[PDB]
């Protein structure tokens, strides 16, 4: 968030941090599985949290 | 002309379901079977019977007119011609009938 | 309105005439009229000119009865000595500017070409304000008026009509 | 002194400016070099179509028994005129006839007589005198292509790992490309057509360097510098010539060679065969110059020494001992003129024709045949017509105004076949280069995706024989400028030379009068002494194009605004009454003269008759010219009156000369079409005040006076051509008639018997222009139709209405109608036509006899009493006996005067030359009469020429007089574009102390951010000129200064800088601050509001998507795409988005129900399923997925 | 038929062409209100055709839709009489492509006008990015009552004062308006040559100031004293005598009362801050009325002043030649230093560039000072630049000083464009030589190409962001999390770029926050941080 907002700020444009926060939230909706256990999932699979 | 009230009410739905298609389902939805690979007659520009554009399967090309011209005008709506087997209806049906 | 014999639209040419019908129309727009007979609001003028090397606005005067051409030296077109020009013009009364679109009459004869009409008689109005001394007070104002007209209305009459409005 | 020539006060200070090279030379000179029509048969040089025929001839069969040789080519007069071709929608083309000699070299075929016959090779489109081509009735320009020059370039590239890769690319004039490139491992490879790589040691073995010893002896193997060669040897899988050649065969054809000979022959044909590989003169010259080799220019194939030298140069390039080649350098970019492209197309067509002929004579070995039976003219005609019709360089002509035309003809395009693409066009190529100085205009380039890719030639630049650009310089020795002669220097000749500006101060002897002068040295601009100069510029406007040279005070305008102004004047609509600018540059007269749109006097003479339709001039001729020419001394010129252009503008020419006026060669005879009195007049001079006006000039808006509309200052005429083709269908032949079923008599009242609207009738939207009935298949009429027929009695036949109707935005007056109809050849009609051709043949034969005896009279007058030296026919027959005195009887004994090419007539060389010229003009006149006979024969036989399947072609022309109105786009010459926001009454407009109102108001806020003070200067100088009754010429960089304008305004009684106190028209109160007032030159652009307003409630819908159509002509709605849907989603406008996506676009039932509900005032029906979703569902069901809608 | 850019999903489902739509060229309707747009008669007649048909059948003039269509096509006066009533309460939607933000589509109340161009309010131009140099806009007509209410209550231009990106006002006056407001609100002091009428007078209220101004007994820029309402140190509304300007009093006559008294020279930045504060203390309709009034006032006072662009306002310093000469002698000193081997080639190049750029900076400062002190700051060019209406310091420098150093177009793959050691000495008033013009063409073409080529990349980035963020919708009022983000003032190089209150403004507090010095409850958990809370936090030592 800080890096993107800094890049946008260098050009004199003001955008609230909440928009970048909303986007970055969607950018972090998944996890990578390290051990399937007995579950349905598979090794190194990307699944929703 | 005032558009006819198509009594096929808009199907209200909030859910979309997908799956494998059974042969029985395809036969149920199909209006007929396609035998001939011909599309249309190159001379009369009319669709060949039992072809990929046949009027007995998919519907009449002209509104309220059968393939052989025996039945014309809206007064024969819903009647399937005994000579050509084409239902007397709107041309719009050629977008929904499946073979 | 203007109707030149043998001309069906404003984008044509009269044989033997240097200027096209468009330039003739633009020159005809510049002709100025002063009323000579009272109560004359509209007049139809049939003009037939031949044997001349130049059609001037003064050549219309021999055919106009109720109006007077104020600029007879205005050249309408240059023609050959063997060119015969037969044209019909309609003179009407109006205010300000009326585009040729509004002047088109549905009952007009074939070949009639409507023209833009600039009805305004006043070319320029200039006024100045100078101080004036009355007895002991020097703050009173003096108004000076300079009016340039086309000759159809006298400047005094123009002032009187503006005051009347 | 001429009465109608505009005199301008020129502020130019530069002296000895030579004449501008003809602006249409790049087209006309190239085409004339290609065809060589004006050159006699025996004087035809080895260039153009003659070389095209030589390179493809003689054609010999596989057995070398039949030889087909080319002798000469002759061109007939065109079948139709330029105006006729435009009106009829045909191509202005000339027939080509070739004299061919066929003989058999086989002694077993001694009975085969030698045949010499003139073969008609088909119609070739011919260039107009204005430098254009008329293709399918519309003018086109073959824009010159700026492509990479033939030769070898040493370029450097970076691999993904950052390692520098050096490459040498050889592109031939005709043949395959070869590239020597290095890899990341230090092993360099040779790429053939970029398909598969081969180590160059393998190529060396294949080209004769079998052993490693020879290859190392090539480079005399400093070892670290040449380690690449050792690495390539180490990676070479071959050791002998046979192995290398077999490996090359396997790499190229992906198969094993049947034998060594074919494998060697593949390499020989690829790289050393004239038929398949051709470097050309340009490529050979460039490679010889850059490689330091002295190979003869006659060798056009690659050689071993060339390959060795290229590899050596690449090796030193890797060693940083050589520089890389700049691709954008104009030495590396070569101009392909129209003549060159025509030469290539003719070469390809003749190659195909030669292959077809070879196959035919391989088939017809034992039959007696003539060259006519061997040639199909369609092979060449189709190739040339395809090039003129489908190639990207044959573009639609920009005919908005003469400036646009002359800029289009001088345009250079980097696109097209053999050029660059928009996707592959980087920042570098689009940039301006130092070699563009005086060759490519750095100001004029289109905005958008084509910036830098489309360039305009400079005023003084020309294209040489080799195809490179030269611009004129003046030579300097010891600081002394040679002011008498100038030398054209190319980009390669300009390297290492220091160049100063044209306006540098010189003494009377030509010595530079400066201690230090700025100089151009390549890409830098160093300061040098006058001794260090090599060359000097010639004109102040040498860098600018024709457009950029028409902007006054351009040196005061920002480069971007200069670009916009240059682009914008080319969009200026021709006005009804054009007026030359008060403040101009002086190039307007030259632009009008060189445009060749205006009728130019061919020589000195006196005008006999002046009319709006024609001009007659009696040209002054000397006695020998009268003795030699067949034409009358009087020439009649037909003026172009209301001719539609490509962009819909109108060409209207009005004569400016009067009866009895004296003219000389090159004089302009007519004004009009954005010209006034021989000067280019794109717009009008207008009084302007710079102040904000109640916010109506906000954000580039323009406030204008009503006097502009009143006096037709910016009124322009546009013409629209509508064509309806009648066709023969299966159900019957379509017909044009006024009896259109289900149409009231009022709508057809203006139609003639042929269904065409009457000339001069007013066209309103929806009016019927051309009435057409299409035959209808037998269908029983509906009960409503039957009732209508019974009531009104209309005998509606079995036809359907297909009449072309006026568009909803069309309002105008018909000014021309044209109907071309194909003659129906009936037996009686064929007999009548045959009798007509017979009678025409007798009359024409009488004409040829008349022409022959006037020949006899003139020839006898020239050669009376002299002796004949023997004149030989083309067959070698000696027609006029040598030693006999010339008599009338023996001259009457010569059967054919068109074919004497040999022998001598008299001892007097002057008499012989006069007789030769007389014979040449006789040949021209006889060819003209024969072409006339052929044209009338065609007219009687077939009639009007129409495309196949079309029986009649109907055209209607409508002229639209469009006044200036709110929304119309106006612009100056300095980039100040704008939209008319309000037409203000003259009483409300600002007025001066004298009561005179200003005509236009511009926002002062637009100037400081855009840095175009040139408009300010033009305003002040134009006010000075209008008050003084003077017009001025302002050359760029050598124009009017501030002190001169101040002096002129002081003389004219104008406040300095135009700073005067204005008065409000509404309240009469003087404004608090003085305003800049004066006269500015304004143009009216083609972005007019009448063509851009569109509105639709309902209309036609598309076929598959059922969406409403797009475009104004189809009466369609606007596109409502993804970003705007995102905007609706952001607003939370659910219902608006739903309504738009379904009931306004593709809900077939929903849209009709919504319209009915709106009309009847009921509640809006619920949206249904869009047809796009129905199509998606149907596709997914057809693909075998069961999809159900669940509630 | 399904995948790819040309498949059904991306081609026929995400975009469509619509009925009840229109398009034409846009012209400025400065006499209109913020929520009004001028609509040409033909466009309105075609768009509102079925409504006009309905009213025709209701009036009994025509019994069939065909006769109604015939009447409408003939453009009879009754059609206009009906259309005038039909336009009322039925807004249209104005869209200019590209629609980069939601303000690219706005709802306006249509008005019938003459001509064929759509009239746009000047304040919507910034949101639409629309100028009047040939731009066109699409017109979309909502049909159903839900759509009409949606437009009126969410997409109306008067309701869209704020920028959704940051909350700052986007309907700020510009160009003519800003210049006029600046001209009216600027002060002029009396001089013996140009005495100012009415300076030093005292007035009981704005009423007497208006009386004096209308009587021409006081100047617009005169420094006066007036008695009116203004906030005291406690935040209450009291009367006091405040030194002000007649133009400022006239400007405050339309300012909403609750905003106090505005006593500063008006520029674009101050105007934006003022509109923000007024909307903070009042409601949206009052701010819209204020915007309309100040727009009219700025336009009128810019028109009355006759503010122009003349060659006399571009005052090239008389010392320009002298400092160019001094720079030339310094460059000569550097060159002879290099020739004797005292400095390197790179050092000489850097020193020459430094000398030229110092000369350019000094000349820019001197030119700005001259133009500023000209006519007591009432020079039209200086008024245009200082107010923020148009123009920058660099552009005024190029018109008056020297265009300066230029970058070479060289194709150096390693380094960037080198700077030519000889700058463009001439300016646009003096005129550029052939060489200088050829040099500047490089930069002009480079800029045009860069813009034209990178617009599409920006659009692609926008598309990817929309694709990744489309599913975020506020669905629940509170999820009850105890987790939050710790926000502090943004400092860069010892400079506070964003204040703590500005960053936390509009957020919801995690826990209760107490003043460390007074133990007062500043913030409550689960409550929005308003502007007053922002001031309280800034007063307290909270970081
Ligand atoms: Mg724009």
């Amino acid at each position: 968030v800080n890096e993107v907002q800094e890049v946008y700020r260098l050009q004199g444009v003001k955008i609230n941090d909440k928009h970048f926060e909303v986007v970055v939230r969607q950018m972090m909706r998944k996890v990578q599985i390290q051990d399937s256990g007995d579950t349905t999932f598979l090794e190194n699979q990307l699944v929703h949290k | 002309m005032a558009r006819i009230k198509d009594n096929n009410a808009p199907k209200r739905f909030n859910k979309i379901s997908i799956g494998l298609a059974s042969p029985e389902s395809i036969l149920a939805e199909s209006r007929g079977e396609v035998l001939k690979p011909e599309t249309i007659n190159y001379r009369t520009h009319k669709p060949e019977r039992d072809g990929l554009f046949c009027e007995r399967i998919f519907g009449p090309v002209k509104d309220y007119e059968c393939a052989c011209g025996k039945y014309k005008r809206i007064r024969y709506r819903g009647i399937v011609c005994d000579r050509c087997g084409v239902e007397v209806t709107e041309k719009k049906v050629r977008r929904d009938r499946v073979g | 309105s203007v109707r030149i014999d043998g001309v069906e639209h404003e984008f044509s040419v009269v044989p033997g005439v240097v200027e096209d019908v468009t330039e003739i129309i633009l020159n005809l727009k510049q002709v100025r009229f002063k009323r000579q007979i009272d109560d004359v609001e509209s007049e139809t003028v049939s003009i037939s000119v031949s044997g001349k090397e130049q059609l001037t606005a003064g050549d219309f005067q021999k055919f106009i009865s109720g109006y007077q051409v104020l600029n007879p030296d205005l050249v309408i077109c240059n023609m050959g000595p063997k060119v015969s020009i037969n044209m019909e013009i309609v003179i009407e009364k109006g205010r300000g500017y009326v585009p040729a679109e509004e002047n088109k009459k549905s009952n007009a004869p074939l070949g009639s070409i409507a023209v833009d009409s600039v009805y305004t008689p006043v070319k320029n109005v200039k006024y100045s304000i100078e101080n004036y001394r009355v007895e002991q007070k020097t703050d009173y104002e003096k108004l000076v008026f300079e009016i340039i007209t086309d000759g159809s209305i006298h400047p005094k009459d123009a002032l009187t009509e503006a005051a009347k409005v | 002194m001429f009465t109608n020539t505009i005199e301008r006060v020129n502020f130019a200070s530069a002296k000895n400016i030579p004449e501008y090279p003809d602006f249409l030379d790049i087209q006309i000179k190239s085409f004339q070099d290609f065809f060589q029509l004006e050159t006699k048969s025996d004087e035809r040089g080895n260039e153009g179509l003659y070389n095209t025929f030589m390179e493809n001839f003689p054609i010999t069969d596989t057995r070398n028994q039949f030889v087909l040789e080319f002798l000469d080519y002759f061109i007939d007069p065109p079948r139709y005129s330029i105006q006729e071709c435009i009106e009829r929608g045909l191509t202005y083309s000339v027939p080509l006839k070739a004299r061919l000699k066929l003989y058999c070299t086989d002694p077993e075929h001694e009975d085969f007589e030698t045949i010499v016959q003139d073969v008609y090779l088909g119609t070739i489109p011919y260039m107009t005198p204005s430098g254009t081509f008329v293709i399918n009735g519309a003018e086109r320009v073959v824009v010159s292509q700026l492509h990479r020059s033939p030769g070898v370039f040493f370029g450097q590239s970076f691999h993904a790992n950052g390692t520098k890769l050096y490459s040498a690319r050889v592109i031939p004039f005709k043949g395959s490309w070869i590239e020597f490139a290095t890899d990341i491992n230090g092993v360099m490879y040779a790429y053939i057509d970029r398909k598969k790589k081969l180590p160059v040691t393998t190529l060396f073995r294949a080209i004769g360097f079998e052993r490693d010893k020879d290859i190392l002896e090539i480079f005399d193997l400093a070892q670290s510098d040449y380690a690449i060669i050792h690495n390539t040897l180490q990676k070479d899988p071959t050791n002998s010539e046979k192995e290398a050649v077999e490996h090359i065969y396997r790499q190229l054809r992906n198969a094993e060679p049947p034998d060594e000979e074919t494998a060697r022959g593949i390499i020989e044909k690829l790289f050393f065969s004239d038929q398949r590989y051709s470097l050309g003169e340009v490529g050979r010259y460039r490679m010889n110059k850059k490689l330091g080799l002295d190979i003869g220019m006659d060798k056009e194939v690659l050689t071993k020494e060339d390959i060795i030298t290229i590899i050596k140069y690449l090796i030193e390039l890797i060693n940083s001992k050589a520089e890389i080649d700049d691709i954008d350098h104009l030495s590396n970019r070569r101009v392909r003129t129209v003549g060159e492209q025509l030469s290539q197309q003719f070469g390809v067509g003749l190659a195909r024709m030669a292959r077809t002929i070879r196959e035919r004579m391989n088939v017809r070995d034992n039959e007696v045949f003539t060259p006519i039976d061997l040639i199909n003219a369609k092979t060449l005609s189709s190739v040339i017509n395809s090039f003129f019709g489908t190639n990207q360089l044959s573009q639609f002509m920009d005919q908005t105004n003469p400036l646009a035309e002359i800029t289009h003809k001088r345009r250079l395009s980097a696109l097209g076949p053999g050029g660059l693409s928009r996707e592959r066009a980087g920042f570098e190529v689009r940039d301006v280069h130092y070699t563009h100085y005086g060759r490519l205009c750095p100001i004029e380039t289109p905005e958008g995706p084509n910036i830098g890719l489309i360039s305009s030639l400079s005023v003084f630049a020309k294209v040489n024989s080799m195809g490179f650009l030269e611009t004129p310089y003046r030579k300097v020795v010891d600081g002394k400028v040679d002011v008498k002669e100038h030398i054209y220097l190319s980009a390669e000749e300009e390297e290492g030379m220091k160049i100063a500006q044209a306006n540098i101060p010189l003494k009377d002897d030509g010595t530079i009068d400066r201690e230090k002068v700025i100089a151009r040295d390549e890409g830098d601009f160093p300061v040098v002494d006058p001794v260090e100069i090599n060359y000097t510029d010639v004109a102040p406007n040498q860098i600018a194009s024709i457009s950029a040279s028409l902007i006054p005070f351009l040196e005061h305008d920002d480069a971007n605004r200069a670009l916009m102004g240059s682009n914008m004047m080319r969009q200026a609509v021709p006005l009804l009454r054009p007026e030359s600018p008060i403040v101009g540059t002086g190039l307007e007269r030259q632009v009008a003269t060189d445009s060749r749109v205006l009728i130019n006097a061919e020589g000195d003479g006196v005008v006999e008759y002046v009319d709006a339709q024609k001009i007659t001039i009696k040209y002054d001729r000397t006695e020998e010219e009268r003795l030699v020419s067949f034409e009358e001394d009087s020439k009649t010129y037909e003026l172009v009156k209301f001719r539609k252009t490509n962009q819909g503008t109108s060409i209207n020419l009005k004569p400016i000369v009067r009866k009895g006026d004296k003219v000389k060669k090159g004089q302009v005879l007519c004004e009009g079409y954005a010209t006034e009195k021989g000067e280019l007049a794109l717009g009008r001079n207008m009084k302007v005040a710079f102040m904000p006006w109640k916010g109506y000039n906000f954000e580039d808006a323009i406030v204008i006076s009503e006097k502009v509309v009143r006096e037709d200052i910016f009124t322009s005429v546009h013409i629209d051509e509508y064509a309806l083709e009648v066709r023969d269908t299966k159900l019957g032949a379509e017909e044009l008639t006024n009896d259109i079923p289900n149409v009231s008599e009022e709508a057809t009242r203006d139609l003639d018997e042929y269904g065409m609207i009457r000339i001069g009738a007013e066209v309103k939207p929806g009016d019927i222009l051309i009435g057409k009935i299409t035959p209808k298949g037998e269908s029983d009429p509906t009960p409503e139709e039957k009732l209508l027929r019974a009531i009104f009695g209309d005998k509606a036949g079995d036809v359907k209405d297909a009449s072309l109707k006026a568009s909803p935005s069309l309002r105008g007056v018909v000014i021309d109608k044209k109907l071309f109809s194909r003659s129906i050849k009936d037996k009686r009609k064929r007999s009548e036509d045959k009798e007509a051709i017979s009678r025409l043949e007798m009359d024409y034969e009488v004409k040829f006899q008349q022409l022959k005896d006037v020949l006899i009279e003139k020839l006898f007058g020239l050669v009376n009493g002299k002796t004949s030296q023997g004149v030989i026919n083309d067959l070698g027959e000696e027609v006029l006996p040598k030693g006999k005195k010339y008599t009338i009887k023996m001259l009457n004994a010569v059967d054919d005067f068109a074919h004497l090419v040999g022998g001598s007539w008299t001892t007097d060389e002057d008499t012989n030359a006069l007789v030769a010229d007389l014979l040449h003009n006789y040949k021209i006149k006889l060819n003209d009469i024969q072409g006339n006979l052929r044209r009338d024969k065609f007219t009687i036989s077939v009639g009007d020429e129409l495309p196949a399947g079309i029986m009649k072609l109907a055209k209607v022309y409508i002229a639209k007089k469009r006044k200036l109105k709110v929304g119309d786009k106006m612009a100056g010459r300095h980039g100040n574009k704008g939209i008319v926001a309000r037409i203000v009454r003259q009483e409300d407009m600002p007025f001066l102390e004298d009561g005179t109102p200003v005509d236009i108001v511009l926002n002062p806020l637009g100037v400081p951010s855009r840095m175009n003070i040139g408009q300010i200067y033009e305003t002040v100088l134009g006010w000075a000129g209008l008050k003084l009754g003077q017009k001025y010429g302002t050359p760029i960089f050598d124009g009017a200064t501030l002190d001169d304008i101040n002096e002129l305004t002081d003389k004219a009684g104008v406040p300095r800088f135009g700073h005067t106190y204005l008065y409000d028209g509404g309240t009469g109160q003087r404004f608090d601050q003085a305003a800049t007032v004066g006269v500015i030159y304004m143009l009216k652009l083609g972005h007019m509001v009448d063509d851009k307003m569109h509105a639709r409630s309902i209309g036609p819908y598309s076929l598959i998507t059922q969406q409403p159509l797009g475009g104004k002509a189809q009466f369609g709605g606007q596109r409502f795409g993804e970003m705007e849907v995102w905007a609706l989603e952001a607003y939370g406008a659910s219902a608006t988005l739903r309504e738009i996506l379904t009931v306004k676009s593709d809900d077939v039932i929903g849209r009709a129900k919504t319209y009915e509900s709106i009309v009847k005032g009921e509640t809006m029906p619920e949206p249904g399923l869009p047809e796009s979703f129905n199509v998606l569902m149907h596709e997914l069901k057809g693909l075998g997925l069961d999809i159900r809608l669940e509630e | 038929s399904l995948k790819g850019k040309q498949g059904r999903f991306r081609q026929n489902l995400l975009g469509k062409r619509v009925d009840y739509s229109a398009r034409s060229v846009i012209v400025v309707g400065p006499e209109m209100k913020l929520y009004e747009c001028g609509l040409p008669k033909d466009m309105a007649a075609e768009l509102y055709k079925p409504f006009i048909i309905r009213k025709l059948i209701e009036r009994g003039i025509v019994k069939t839709v065909k006769s109604a269509k015939k009447i409408i096509d003939k453009k009879e006066p009754v059609v206009w009489d009906i259309l005038e009533n039909v336009l009322k309460g039925h807004p249209v939607l104005l869209n200019r492509a590209p629609t980069l933000h939601r303000l690219g589509i706005q709802a306006f109340q249509p008005k019938l006008i003459e001509g064929k161009a759509i009239r746009l309010h000047p304040l919507a131009c910034t949101a639409f990015n629309a100028d009047f140099d040939g731009d066109q806009m699409a017109v979309h007509l909502p049909l159903g009552p839900e759509a009409i209410l949606e437009a009126q209550l969410l997409m109306l231009a008067s309701q869209n004062i704020l920028n959704p990106a940051n909350g700052s006002p986007i309907t700020v006056p510009s160009q003519d308006m800003v210049l006029g407001l600046y001209y009216m609100t600027k002060e002029k002091r009396s001089t013996p040559e140009e005495p100012v009428i009415g300076e030093g007078l005292t007035f009981y209220s704005s009423e007497e100031v208006e009386i004096a101004f209308n009587e021409r007994k006081v100047a617009l820029n005169a420094i006066i004293k007036v008695r009116t309402k203004d906030f005291n140190e406690a935040g209450e509304l009291v009367n006091k005598i405040i030194e002000t300007t007649v133009g400022r009093v006239l400007f405050n006559t339309v300012v909403p009362e609750q905003a106090g008294y505005i006593n500063t020279v008006l520029n674009k930045k101050s105007l934006r801050n003022i509109i923000g504060d007024i909307l903070a203390v009042t409601d949206v309709p009052t701010t819209a009325d204020f915007l309309d009034k100040i727009k009219t006032m700025g336009y009128e006072f810019a028109f009355k002043g006759g503010l122009s662009f003349s060659l006399g306002d571009i005052i090239i310093p008389k010392e320009k030649h002298e400092m160019i000469a001094e720079a030339n002698e310094q460059v000569d000193g550097i060159m002879m230093n290099y020739n004797m081997g005292l400095i390197t080639f790179n050092e000489r190049y850097n020193q020459v560039i430094d000398v030229w750029t110092s000369t350019n900076a000094m000349l820019t400062e001197l030119a700005m000072k001259r133009i500023r002190e000209d006519k007591q700051g009432f020079n039209s060019v200086y008024m245009m630049l200082d107010s923020g209406a148009r123009g920058s310091k660099e552009q005024i420098r190029q018109l008056t000083g020297m265009r300066g150093l230029m970058a070479k177009p060289k194709k150096s793959t390693a380094g960037g464009g080198e700077i030519i050691e000889n700058p463009i000495l001439s300016n646009f008033k003096e005129g550029l030589s052939i060489l200088e013009y050829f040099i500047s063409t490089h930069g002009a073409r480079k800029g045009l190409a860069d813009t034209a080529l990178k617009t599409a990349d920006a659009g692609y980035l926008t598309r990817r962001l929309v694709d990744v963020s489309q599913d975020v919708i506020i669905n629940t009022e509170d999820c009850g999390t105890l987790r939050g983000i710790e926000v502090e003032a943004l400092k860069k190089n010892e400079e506070v770029v964003e204040t703590l209150g500005e960053r936390i403004l509009g957020r919801v507090s995690l826990h209760d926050v107490y003043n460390p010095l007074t133990e007062e409850l500043i913030l409550k958990a689960g409550q929005e941080i308003s502007e007053a809370d922002v001031k309280k936090v800034e007063a307290a030592p909270i970081e």
